[PDB]
């Protein structure tokens, strides 16, 4: 019904500036508050302001201050939180939330003088296992991307299931993502299977198909 | 000198007989223009009050009557000027015509059709009932309009001129064709 | 700048035993005597959602299993029929004043069975191997508890070093754990030695799971 | 002497510091010894209104005022005469002195502590709501005393001078442990 | 928790006046109004009238003026109902209710000149009839009762399952009831079991034994 | 003063089938737009339980499968997920005018798949015979169909006088029906024929069940 659709993730370089935009739909745009959450790296939820989208009256604490600024337009039914002289502290999930009930998707902030770079695919397969049971397990190692999120599925979203996801392990300032499913030995290798990776950051999308070896 | 000037026993009876017709032809804020007349009648009530007395002050029989007739009027008067201050303060933290009536210094806020509908509130508790009439909401002793039950607000607010307060929709229900029933509990405090 | 903290920094619960949290604040609040405070929970990947308001008022759409309850400067969140969904972190909120905080937040793990985990070793790539490098990966699947020690030899010589660990959350449904070690190798040290072994030691057993492949095999 | 009209003045003067004072610190009803102290004054506004257009068709001065005065005191007349009636033929049927209020001609009654308090209510429609704040019961702008959540009626009635409504408990909540709110629906119409 | 308590039931001649009681419990008395239904032929419901508590103010349908009055007794919390002439169409299940949702037990009246007799007990068994099998029948049959209320009860309330009570019949002007319930051969004849046959009207109840002979 | 009825006397519905009862006020009720009807339900042995009131509102307590809605003079009730246990007389009243009459009732029953009786009969007492009369009794338990025919052969003449046949409701846990038929006679009426035979005649087969006993058998 209600929606809070963000705009995605970007990376800068400390002392740079944003703007987060989120756009709303499913009411009308003015007549409910808007508010902003950091959840800064881990796991701890924080307040940084408040605003009336009908008519400005802002509010914010007082250790924000100065470091957002908080604007609505009216006639795209958007909020913008500004992000003024981002440092290191500032990497973050940053979203929209109307009133202790519905969030956006998340916009994630990375402040970093880092350089984007595209995933390599290195399929795995179970070469020589010579197994004897029902089951075999295939997966895939994606390494050197950056930034973060991947997204790293099977057959196009179509096997979820047996399908185990690490998280990417950061070496040398680029992440490793781990992944693993696991089959019926009756699907090799009559059937196809493929790793999708997609790391929009860097425009790259590579599918490829296991085979045996 | 040797006038009756009596005329002024039309002006009070008229008078009297425009408080009977507001609170029996009107009285319930059925709709804003009957509402803003009462308020005005409430209004000038005051200047009314006052001149009485300082009539009785002016043609004095004696210094007893003066005396009393002037603390009198002094108490009207010292009255209107707290009517006054008090509006002008919820008029500074918020920006409407509401915010200057002789019946309370509490606002009430419900977003409605578009745009945001206000009205005076004598109230301010922890929880708000609402009832909808045939399509109609009603709130608060006031007509708010037209909303159907599937439609209604998910948050209100109440401005006191020292805190606002943010209420957010309850549990409601439908009782029968087009009307139902709805309750609002105050989820955060702020202040100004 | 109200401080609130949590006694507990994570709950261990089995199935169908009541799990609390309890939560303290330096405020009494006492506004017209109604005491405030919001109750969330957070799922990995996703945004929090709020479960109870002001104390003890139910959101709509939460299960009757969550009851809030507390006054003054006690405050307690109790889930009484437990079940293997409940796998969350729990905030708490005051919502009463200018300056808004949140708690640091509670962890709920649910205890389950032991067992032990299924390993599976795969052998470098081709296309890496032609770069140059290699990379052994070694999967741990749905095995409980948590705390497996795995360790990798080199023609039968211990091997910490290139050692990448990367952990999952409790699932969601089987209440299991997986885990996946990752041995980074360079391109000149690797055709020098043939025999790869890796070994998962675990709480359930005395005699660890090993396995291994050579170099010429595949 | 000139009638020593000063006098009148001081009449008028304190009559109307009475309004002002009674719809400041009694509003709102609440304390029942306040509402039935306010319900007196308004039933000496018809004597009133009418005792200034009659001495103004005594006191004449000219014929264009003499006549107005006397058209308008017949009407304000007829004001009370209808009053007088509407209010015995309520009576008739509920046999309570709360028949006898210069507001309403309807009756809400709920049994409350062993016994039923009545009070005036200002219009009979499908749904009425009910609030309880801190034990106490509020229901269409009147106090009805304490009265916990666990022991709210379970029907209360409506009663005009032509109909008998009842109305059955529906939903109720507690909020905030000593608050609470509930919502009565009528479900049966019965007649006299 | 509210409740009505009625009186029971009562058996009397044509022409004949009664009142029948009803005790209240639970909540206030001259609260809430008090409504009588009568029952008729098994099937139909009708509407008698109403009597308020606290203003003995009550209103009659149409055809049971001058037939039935209500009255109320404050000190005892218990309301009455005077049923007058009464004939042959008058025998009924009479309910009080307060506000639709909380009901009596039902009070039976019979209007009658016939004699009052108490009941015969007679026990069946498969007696001789070698039957040893997983399907054992017990049962009994009570005859020569009046006007109705006789209840058959197993072992005293044990047999709470496997029985099939049928509903009475008439001959003669009397009543007569059959039941039976159904029991593995481990507990016949290897336990004993009882028809406990309770007749308010003739003030009689019979404990039998069914003897397998 | 005012008639109301429901046409669909009697209902026969198959588990999760939906169910609908109408009901026709005559006089067209309507008070400021809002029409008033309430629906009542009665099983045997037990008072009238109220389900719905003003035409719509769900009655506390009652479960959401019941619902129902209507205009001016058309109203319907509707069990969706009709289930087993939803074997009871269903009644409407008014609540607006004066003499709030009720409508007739209808009746649900529910549907199940075919079964067989099962057949036991019974010789006369000791009691009895030595109070001087007699009695066969003959039971069929556990059955489904209403239809069965059962018949008093002795020696091949079918005996009309002195049977009587008692039927119980539709059983509320498996939708069962019972039966029992009495034969009465006196001694010397008794003690004439040897053979005692019961029978009846079902639709599930084309094989009637008998049952009997010689008086020299016991």
């Amino acid at each position: 019904e209600v929606q809070l659709q963000q705009s995605g993730p970007e990376l800068v370089k400390p002392g740079a500036s944003m703007k987060i935009s989120c756009k709303t739909s499913g009411y009308s745009f003015t007549g409910y508050t808007m508010n902003w959450v950091k959840q800064s790296h881990g796991k701890n939820l924080e307040w940084i302001g408040l605003i009336n989208p009908y008519n400005g009256d802002t509010s914010y604490n007082q250790k924000f201050k100065g470091k957002a600024t908080l604007t609505v337009d009216k006639s795209s039914s958007t909020a913008y939180m500004e992000l003024l002289s981002l440092t290191s502290e500032d990497s973050a999930v940053y979203y929209c939330e109307v009133i202790n009930t519905y969030w956006g998707q998340g916009t994630l902030v990375t402040v970093s003088a880092a350089k984007t770079t595209p995933p390599s695919v290195y399929p795995l397969a179970p070469g020589s296992a010579a197994q004897t049971n029902s089951m075999v397990t295939l997966g895939c190692l994606v390494k050197g991307y950056f930034p973060e999120p991947v997204t790293v599925t099977w057959n196009s979203g179509s096997l979820s299931s047996g399908v185990h996801t690490f998280p990417a392990v950061l070496q040398s300032d680029l992440y490793t993502l781990s992944s693993s499913v696991t089959v019926p030995s009756s699907t090799w290798p009559s059937e196809t299977v493929t790793c999708n990776v997609a790391h929009p950051a860097s425009s790259t999308k590579v599918d490829k198909k296991i085979v045996p070896r | 000198l040797k006038q009756l000037l009596e005329q002024w026993n039309l002006v009070i009876g008229f008078l009297f007989l425009a408080w009977i017709m507001l609170l029996q032809f009107a009285y319930s804020n059925r709709n804003r223009f009957l509402y803003i007349i009462k308020l005005v009648f409430l209004w000038l009530l005051w200047p009314v009050t006052l001149a009485c007395f300082v009539l009785a002050a002016v043609y004095r029989i004696n210094w007893v009557t003066g005396g009393i007739a002037i603390a009198m009027a002094c108490i009207v008067g010292l009255m209107w000027l707290s009517y006054f201050v008090a509006s002008f303060r919820l008029f500074a933290r918020t920006r409407s015509m509401w915010s200057f009536n002789p019946e309370t210094n509490i606002l009430l806020n419900v977003p409605l059709r578009g745009t945001i509908v206000t009205r005076p509130l004598m109230e301010s508790e922890l929880v708000i009932g609402a009832v909808i009439i045939r399509g109609h909401l009603r709130m608060a002793g006031h007509s708010l309009g037209r909303c159907d039950i599937k439609d209604l607000p998910k948050e209100i607010t109440v401005a006191t001129s020292r805190t606002l307060s943010y209420y957010k929709l309850g549990a409601s229900q439908r009782v029968g064709t087009d009307s139902g029933f709805a309750a609002y509990n105050r989820y955060r405090i702020g202040n100004y | 700048d109200i401080v609130m903290t949590q006694s507990p920094a994570s709950l261990a619960v089995s199935l169908g035993q009541r799990a609390t949290i309890s939560c303290k604040a330096s405020q009494s609040i006492d506004y017209d005597g109604d005491n405030y405070m919001n109750w969330y929970q957070q799922k990995p990947g996703q945004p929090p959602k709020l479960l109870i308001y002001t104390t003890s008022n139910l959101e709509s759409g939460i299960p009757a299993r969550f009851s809030g309850s507390g006054s003054g400067t006690d405050f307690t969140l109790n889930i009484h029929p437990v079940e293997e969904g409940d796998a969350a972190t729990y905030y708490c909120q005051q919502n009463n004043e200018d300056p808004y905080t949140f708690g640091g937040g509670t962890k709920l793990e649910i205890k389950r069975a032991d067992a032990a985990p299924t390993v599976s070793i795969f052998p470098p790539s081709s296309e890496q191997l032609t770069s140059g490098g290699a990379s052994v990966v070694c999967f741990l699947n749905n095995f409980y508890p948590k705390d497996i020690n795995v360790k990798w030899k080199i023609d039968g010589s211990e091997r910490q070093n290139g050692v990448l660990n990367s952990w999952t959350d409790q699932d969601s449904k089987d209440s299991t754990y997986s885990m996946s070690s990752t041995l980074t190798l360079t391109k000149d040290e690797y055709e020098r030695h043939n025999s790869y072994t890796c070994e998962a030691t675990h709480k359930t057993s005395t005699s660890p799971i090993v396995k291994s492949f050579n170099r010429n095999e595949c």
